[PDB]
């Protein structure tokens, strides 16, 4: 049982440090490790052995460890760094990993473009319809997103998905789907999502008419 | 060394710290000769990052009691000429873990730079003898290494008992030293370093070199050291010592 | 240079069985050992590992009994069986080669410095289908001089992954492919889309790239203002 802080943010050129908490069974009687994981990417190996670097590991990184605790630095932290990042350390017998700490890179706040996508003539025809709520390069993550349809709010009939932060710009990008039936889609005319963020003075609509 | 204390300065002059280029003591070895240094082959393997096997990439420190003070009096800096190998070492069991060193230059002798003698093949050192182990390694499993050279004092053990708690581990070049309770062993950054003996009559040989071991200071786990009498003729015929 | 290559991604049944390997590509395991850990969105997990040329399998306790790890030097393959698979056991599954076995005091399975690509294994009675995709039109209303969306909605596949290109990889700036989502029908869909300028919408052409591997579906769907 490894306790890491599930996030860490800080802004490009910053020293940041991660915690691992630990107890006499795993640090306090052994040596951590720590790795990162880049989206999409296989962990990597950072520290071994509480502070030794292996070749090809940026100098930024540095470990230390004390008593039941341990952390790693990053110093002059980068947009790239934007990553999960996990200590391990033995326990008696076996190996255990920390729950994980996120890096966020902290940007000034950048508004949403908001665009909306009507279902496709091909989707309509194959039986189904998708309404496509669009939030372009914004920050921070946390957005609101209501679909109105005749202008009743909805509930229970959308999802959204969120991308990585950005490893350049350090913004995200957010999709809200609206999913009713072909049926059900033909029976309004107005189709509306409104966002709220706070890049946006007031919240912006985007909508369209049905046909 | 976990379980030790520091070295009085000059205690061990024939102690060496082998730095690795751009990253300070790595292993131990042991001054034979003017011109020789006795250490563990493993330390002299290439790895993905460095090529440790490669002689210009070493700085030898002799006379050295305090990482932090490699310029003291007495510190001797010597870059090295070549790195004899055991041919016969074996990467996945360290059998045959022993190495020969050359210095470019010789060393001078003096009040903390003197050799240790080798064992003659015959040389026995019994089971329950009391010898020391010395270096820089982590003073602490889980810790770090240590600024002042650290000196532990452990006991050989018997080697059919070596075997046996090291299972399917143990070789006729090995040796176990230390206890069957822990508490005091080498430890990382001691590798190539000297066990050293002291017989009866006070003389100082060199019993084997630190080489590997299942952790450090755990119970029933003694660290692993080639025996250095087997190796007397392998010196001789290289070195000419 | 060391790698390490790991076995396709399956689809398994609730209950079922899968067997990963993990082929050194260099063909030998030299003095290394494998170790095995999973990413199943929660963090990472260690499973156990072994020394392949001196093999007895070290396992984590969460996986004691379930989990059968074992290597052959001689094909130089490392391999972890799961048992009686969980829903939860849907996860990306790795082999890593750790540092030298003898070299450090403090042992090995803390040093994985080598790894393979990683295993997709998705437990789940779903059938393997592939992707509806279907234009999302940039907006009549575009600004003129400015900034225009366009996408293609993937639909209705299953398992994961699937891959979107744009004009065959030439088109990657203001892409974003967003993380698919796990639909109550057990199958996923995921939207990518482009910002590009609108004064390009009247002569460039836009054509998304889908390629859904475990179904061999390949889809290319052109994105027109119409
Ligand atoms: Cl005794
Ligand atoms: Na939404
Ligand atoms: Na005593
Ligand atoms: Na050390
Ligand atoms: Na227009
Ligand atoms: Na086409």
């Amino acid at each position: 049982v490894l306790t890491q802080p599930p996030s860490v943010s800080g802004a490009p050129g910053q020293r940041v440090t991660i915690s691992c908490s630990g107890s006499s069974s795993n640090i306090g009687s052994n040596y951590v490790s720590w790795y990162q994981q880049k989206p999409g990417t296989a962990p990597k190996l950072l520290i071994y052995d509480n502070n030794q670097r292996p070749s090809g590991v940026p100098d930024r990184f540095s470990g230390s460890k004390s008593g039941t605790s341990a952390v790693l630095a990053i110093t002059g932290l980068q947009s790239e760094d934007e990553a999960d990042y996990y200590c391990q350390s033995r326990d008696i017998s076996q190996y255990v990993f920390g729950g994980g700490t996120k890096l966020t890179v902290l940007r000034t706040v950048a508004a949403p473009s908001v665009f909306i996508f009507p279902p496709s003539d091909e989707q309509l025809k194959s039986g189904t319809a998708s309404v496509v709520c669009l939030l372009n390069n914004f920050y921070p993550r946390e957005a609101k997103v209501q679909w109105k349809v005749d202008n009743a709010l909805q509930s229970g009939n959308s999802q959204e998905s969120v991308t990585e932060q950005d490893s350049k710009d350090s913004t995200y990008s957010l999709s809200s789907t609206l999913t009713l039936s072909k049926a059900d889609y033909e029976k309004h005319k107005v189709y509306a999502c409104e966002v709220t963020h706070q890049g946006l003075s007031s919240p912006v609509t985007k909508s369209f008419n049905r046909g | 060394v976990v379980g030790g204390t520091d070295a009085d300065e000059g205690e061990w002059p024939w102690q060496v710290s082998l730095h690795a280029l751009g990253q300070g003591h790595i292993c131990g070895a042991s001054l034979i000769s003017p011109n020789w240094l006795v250490s563990a082959a493993h330390c002299y393997i290439d790895d993905r990052g460095f090529r440790y096997s490669d002689p210009t990439q070493w700085t030898a420190f002799l006379g050295l009691h305090d990482q932090s003070q490699r310029s003291a009096p007495g510190v001797q800096e010597r870059r090295l000429k070549r790195i004899i190998s055991h041919p016969f070492f074996n990467d996945f069991t360290f059998d045959y873990d022993i190495a020969l060193l050359e210095l470019e230059k010789p060393a001078e002798y003096s009040s903390m730079v003197r050799p240790i003698s080798l064992p003659d093949a015959s040389h026995v050192f019994p089971a329950g003898k009391a010898i020391w182990v010395t270096g820089w390694g982590h003073t602490q499993y889980g810790g770090t290494g240590a600024l002042i050279l650290q000196k532990g004092e452990i006991r050989v053990i018997n080697q059919t008992t070596c075997e046996n708690l090291l299972p399917q581990q143990i070789t006729p070049r090995m040796m176990c030293v230390g206890f069957l309770s822990g508490g005091v062993d080498s430890c990382q950054g001691d590798s190539g370093g000297p066990l050293s003996s002291v017989e009866a009559d006070g003389r100082i040989f060199q019993a084997g070199v630190v080489s590997w071991g299942d952790g450090c200071a755990q119970r029933n786990k003694p660290g692993v050291y080639t025996r250095l009498p087997l190796f007397r003729d392998w010196i001789k015929e290289n070195t000419g010592v | 240079e060391v790698q390490l290559v790991q076995s396709g991604a399956e689809v398994k049944k609730p209950g079922s069985s899968v067997k990963v390997s993990c082929k050194a590509s260099g063909g030998t395991f030299s003095s290394y050992a494998i170790s095995w850990v999973r990413q199943a969105g929660q963090g990472l997990e260690w499973m156990g590992g072994i020394i392949p040329i001196f093999g007895t399998a070290n396992y984590a306790q969460k996986f004691q009994g379930r989990v059968t790890i074992t290597a052959d030097e001689s094909t130089s393959t490392a391999y972890m069986e799961l048992s009686s698979l969980r829903s939860e056991d849907t996860a990306v599954y790795y082999c890593a080669r750790t540092f030298h076995i003898r070299r450090y005091r403090s042992g090995y399975y803390d040093k994985m410095d080598h790894w393979g690509q990683g295993t997709l294994v998705t437990v789940s009675s779903a059938s393997t289908k592939g992707p509806s995709v279907f234009p999302l039109a940039p907006s009549s209303k575009s600004t003129s001089g400015g900034t225009a969306a366009l996408g293609c909605l993937v639909k209705d596949y299953f398992p994961e992954p699937v891959t979107v290109s744009w004009n065959s990889g030439a088109l990657t700036s203001g892409v974003h492919t967003f993380p698919a989502v796990l639909e109550s029908s057990g199958l996923y869909s995921l939207s990518s889309v482009v910002t590009v300028p609108s004064s390009s919408l009247g002569t460039q052409t836009y054509i998304c790239n889908v390629n859904h591997k475990p179904s061999n579906t390949k889809v290319d769907k052109k994105v027109e203002p119409k």
